[PDB]
């Protein structure tokens, strides 16, 4: 996952946080006592647009559900 | 450390004698029940032979750790053949001590399955390059087995043979002594058609 | 081969520098070791290679020389070092000892 | 690295073995193979028959003589336990020494 | 010198017989449309989990080894124009071979003779898996001069060798009396989809990770996808610069106080 400094507030006896479903949210480093949210690595689905092979072979690729600056190009509400 | 290997091919194989010889301390089979293996066809067989101590005989098995299974002779976790081991204290020893069989004690990294290394190059127990000559903290990686007739059970020589079959698609060349009767055609039968039993 | 050490028995005060020289019957070629044995115990190492100190031996014992002749020196004589001292050889196959030296207080 | 003197020196085969008396040399038994050559006058008169799994270098003094009264030391060399090359690696550590009386 | 290996490098993953079955397999294959070194004399090459070696009676066997030195085991495959000699004897190194290479058989283990290899190209795939040195072979009559002739051919198994060696480098043997042409490609763990024809011989294949179009072909399990938006897979960003974290204290725990003692209590 990606380590982003925890903007939310903790308590002195609180080592790490969790939101739901075992998905641990934030952790404090056991050496310097700094608090950090831990977000799971960004992921999505991949779909294709095909006009049918025997007609043509060029296909477009759709990255579902990402503000698409990640590995022409156009932006949809679904994805890019 | 130089476990010998032999190919078994193009023969009839009678495993009843080995199974019922009753002079085997250990006869355990992986991937096939020992009694029924006689009535089954194998493509090729590899018989690998060597000798070990007592405490290390448990260690000839898939997924085992320690000196034999990490630096000398490593069995794959997906094994298909099977292990035979019997005591040979009276044959492999002599009064005063036998020092013919070696075994490897110092290796940088574990062995991939079925990998044999017979090099004699010095081990880097230290840090400075001793340059392929024995020096401080540079020992020899073949330590000698010693066998006297007076040793305890744990140190007697067990002769061990690994019968690695391969049960597989290929045309079988080694399998049991069936009568191999003639076929019948256009009327459905139940065949043991080269081990592909079915109706 | 045979080892001839010039000192045989010598005593002095604590905090003194003692010098011992050992030679052989021919060119030993830096193949030499220096031992000391305190009474009622098997001997122990102080110098291997005639020039290097052992693991945990005090630094006051220094070995110098070359060819056939070598020499051990004690910078600060210690009363515990009251003992016998032996120069042996490595080149020739028989590792022989010598008449040794005695050091007292 | 402790050598137990009891006749056999129990070790305690990373290094080789060596034997001496009091002070001469018994003749460098090798532990990694069969027993190789010995001192000049110590070949046939004194034998070792080392036994492993306890790593004890056995001694049998052949043709026991009147003046054998001596203290025998098992001594562990500096390094070098291999086969048929005859190191120049004499002695590293020692034990208490068995006292024989005749 | 590079050259695109268009569709070479498929081999029968298993030797059971199927027909008209678009089978899906996952194993070590040469990636489609990968570039391979157009060698043309003989330098030693890394192995990396199996090589695809194509060539065009003038070339000869190969030498394999961990170090290509008499210090460590090695493997020899030479041809004497009728009989193929195979050995794992711990040979020496003849930097520019020609039988000038098959010098020393110190501590040798395996020897064997086989039928000959025999304007035409022979291609092989070498895979050292679990101590078996699988070799897959195929002939082809061709006429192309420059590079690999485009088209498709299957590679069938020929022999496995119970060697038990650690293979990392290999060199090619050539008999001399510009060189010939031969191509080296490195296998990768890539899931393939293979079209068995009516006869039983492989005639088409798709690599499940070349172009997401091929991903649709592979997951949809067909060679012709009709119009529409299909779903191939999930995607995620790979982990980079793995980090490990621990506390700072360094105090060996009370180990000796627990074991190196004798007055252990009773049960
Ligand atoms: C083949 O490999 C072996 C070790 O794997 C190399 O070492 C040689 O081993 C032989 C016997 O194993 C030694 O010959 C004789 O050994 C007997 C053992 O009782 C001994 O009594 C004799 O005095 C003699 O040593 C040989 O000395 C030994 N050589 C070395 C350098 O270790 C062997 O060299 C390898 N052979 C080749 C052709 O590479
Ligand atoms: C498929 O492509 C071919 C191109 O030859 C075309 O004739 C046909 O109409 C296309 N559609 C089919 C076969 O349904
Ligand atoms: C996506 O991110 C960019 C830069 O982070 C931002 O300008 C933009 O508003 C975001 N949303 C969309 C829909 O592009
Ligand atoms: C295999 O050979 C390579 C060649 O350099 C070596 O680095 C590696 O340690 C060897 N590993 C095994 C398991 O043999
Ligand atoms: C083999 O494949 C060809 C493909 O054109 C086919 O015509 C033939 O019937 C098949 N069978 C035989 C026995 O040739
Ligand atoms: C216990 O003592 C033995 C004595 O040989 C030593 O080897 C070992 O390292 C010691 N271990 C601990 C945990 O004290």
């Amino acid at each position: 996952g990606v380590l982003t400094e925890s903007n939310k507030k903790f308590l002195p006896f609180q080592q790490f946080g969790r939101d739901i479903a075992d998905t641990t949210d934030a952790v404090r480093d056991p050496q310097t006592l700094e608090i950090l949210d831990i977000t799971p690595c960004s992921f999505g689905g991949v779909s294709v647009i095909t006009p049918g092979t025997n007609t043509s072979n060029q296909v477009a690729v759709l990255y579902q559900d990402v503000n698409c600056t990640e590995v022409n190009v156009f932006q949809t509400r679904a994805g890019c | 450390y130089a476990w010998n290997r032999k190919r078994i091919s193009n023969c009839v194989a009678d495993y009843s004698v080995l199974y019922n010889s009753a002079s085997f301390s250990t006869f355990k089979c992986y991937g096939v029940s020992p009694t029924k293996l006689n009535d089954l066809c194998f493509t090729n067989v590899y018989a690998d032979s060597f000798v070990i101590r007592g405490d290390e005989v448990r260690q000839i098995a898939p997924g085992q750790t320690g000196k034999i299974a990490d630096y000398n002779y490593k069995l794959p976790d997906d094994f298909t053949g099977c292990v035979i081991a019997w005591n040979s204290n009276n044959l492999d020893s002599k009064v005063g001590g036998n020092y013919n069989y070696l075994y490897r004690l110092f290796r940088k990294s574990n062995l991939k399955p079925f990998e044999r290394d017979i090099s004699t190059e010095i081990y880097q127990a230290g840090s400075t390059p001793c340059n392929g000559v024995e020096g401080f903290n540079c020992y020899f990686p073949l330590q000698s087995y010693g066998f006297q007739p007076t040793n305890g059970v744990g140190y007697q020589p067990y002769r061990v043979v690994v019968l690695s079959f391969e049960l597989l698609h290929a045309p079988a060349t080694v399998c049991g002594p069936k009568k191999s009767t003639n076929l019948v055609k256009n009327k459905c039968v139940n065949f043991n058609f080269n081990g592909l039993t079915g109706t | 081969i045979q080892m001839t050490q010039s000192p045989s028995t010598l005593s002095a005060s604590v905090g003194d520098r003692v010098t011992i020289t050992c030679r052989a019957s021919q060119s030993i070629s830096s193949w030499l070791a220096w031992y000391q044995q305190k009474p009622g115990k098997a001997p122990k190492l102080l110098i291997y290679k005639a020039s290097s100190l052992e693991s945990g031996v005090p630094s006051r014992f220094s070995g110098s020389g070359s060819g056939t002749e070598f020499t051990l020196t004690i910078s600060s004589l210690q009363p515990d070092d009251f003992a016998t001292y032996y120069c042996q050889q490595y080149n020739s196959y028989p590792y022989t000892f010598g008449q040794g030296t005695k050091l007292e207080i | 690295v402790q050598l137990v003197q009891s006749v056999s020196c129990k070790a305690s085969t990373s290094y080789a073995m060596n034997w001496v008396r009091q002070l001469e040399w018994m003749g460098w038994i090798n532990t990694n193979t069969g027993n190789p050559t010995y001192a000049q006058g110590f070949t046939g008169r004194f034998v070792f028959s080392l036994d492993t799994s306890v790593s004890t270098a056995y001694l049998q003094i052949s043709s026991l003589k009147a003046e054998d009264t001596a203290v025998y030391y098992c001594a562990r060399p500096q390094g070098g336990s291999s086969w048929y090359r005859d190191y120049y690696y004499g002695m590293d550590v020692w034990g208490q020494g068995t006292t024989v009386t005749v | 010198a590079y050259t695109n290996s268009f569709t070479r490098g498929v081999y029968y993953p298993d030797k059971v017989f199927r027909s008209s079955v678009l089978h899906s397999t996952q194993d070590l294959f040469l990636p489609f449309f990968s570039n391979v070194t157009w060698f043309h004399d003989n330098p030693v090459l890394p192995f990396n989990d199996g090589v695809y070696f194509a060539s065009t009676n003038i070339i000869r066997g190969w030498i394999f080894g961990t170090t290509l030195d008499s210090k460590t085991q090695s493997l020899l495959i030479v041809n004497n124009a009728t009989n193929v000699v195979i050995k794992v004897c711990e040979f020496q190194f003849c930097n520019d071979p020609f039988f000038r290479v098959y010098s020393s058989a110190n501590n040798c283990t395996f020897e064997y003779v086989s039928q000959p290899f025999l304007k035409n190209l022979r291609e092989f795939v070498f895979k050292n898996i679990d101590g078996y040195f699988k070799i897959y072979s195929k002939h082809t009559p061709i006429n192309l001069v420059r590079d690999l002739p485009q088209g498709f051919s299957a590679l069938e198994p020929l022999v496995d060798l119970p060697i038990g060696i650690n293979i990392t480098r290999f060199q090619t043997l050539l008999a001399l009396h510009g060189a010939a042409a031969y191509y080296v490609g490195y296998l990768q763990p890539r899931t393939f989809l293979l079209k068995y024809n009516e006869n039983g011989t492989i005639t088409d294949a798709v690599d499940c990770a070349l172009d997401p179009l091929s991903e649709t072909k592979c997951t949809l399990k067909s060679f012709t996808v009709e119009k529409g938006i299909y779903q191939t897979s999930n995607f995620r960003v790979q982990p980079t610069e793995s980090i490990v974290r621990f506390p700072n204290i360094t105090n060996l725990c009370p180990f000796g106080e627990v074991f190196n003692a004798t007055r252990f209590a009773s049960v």
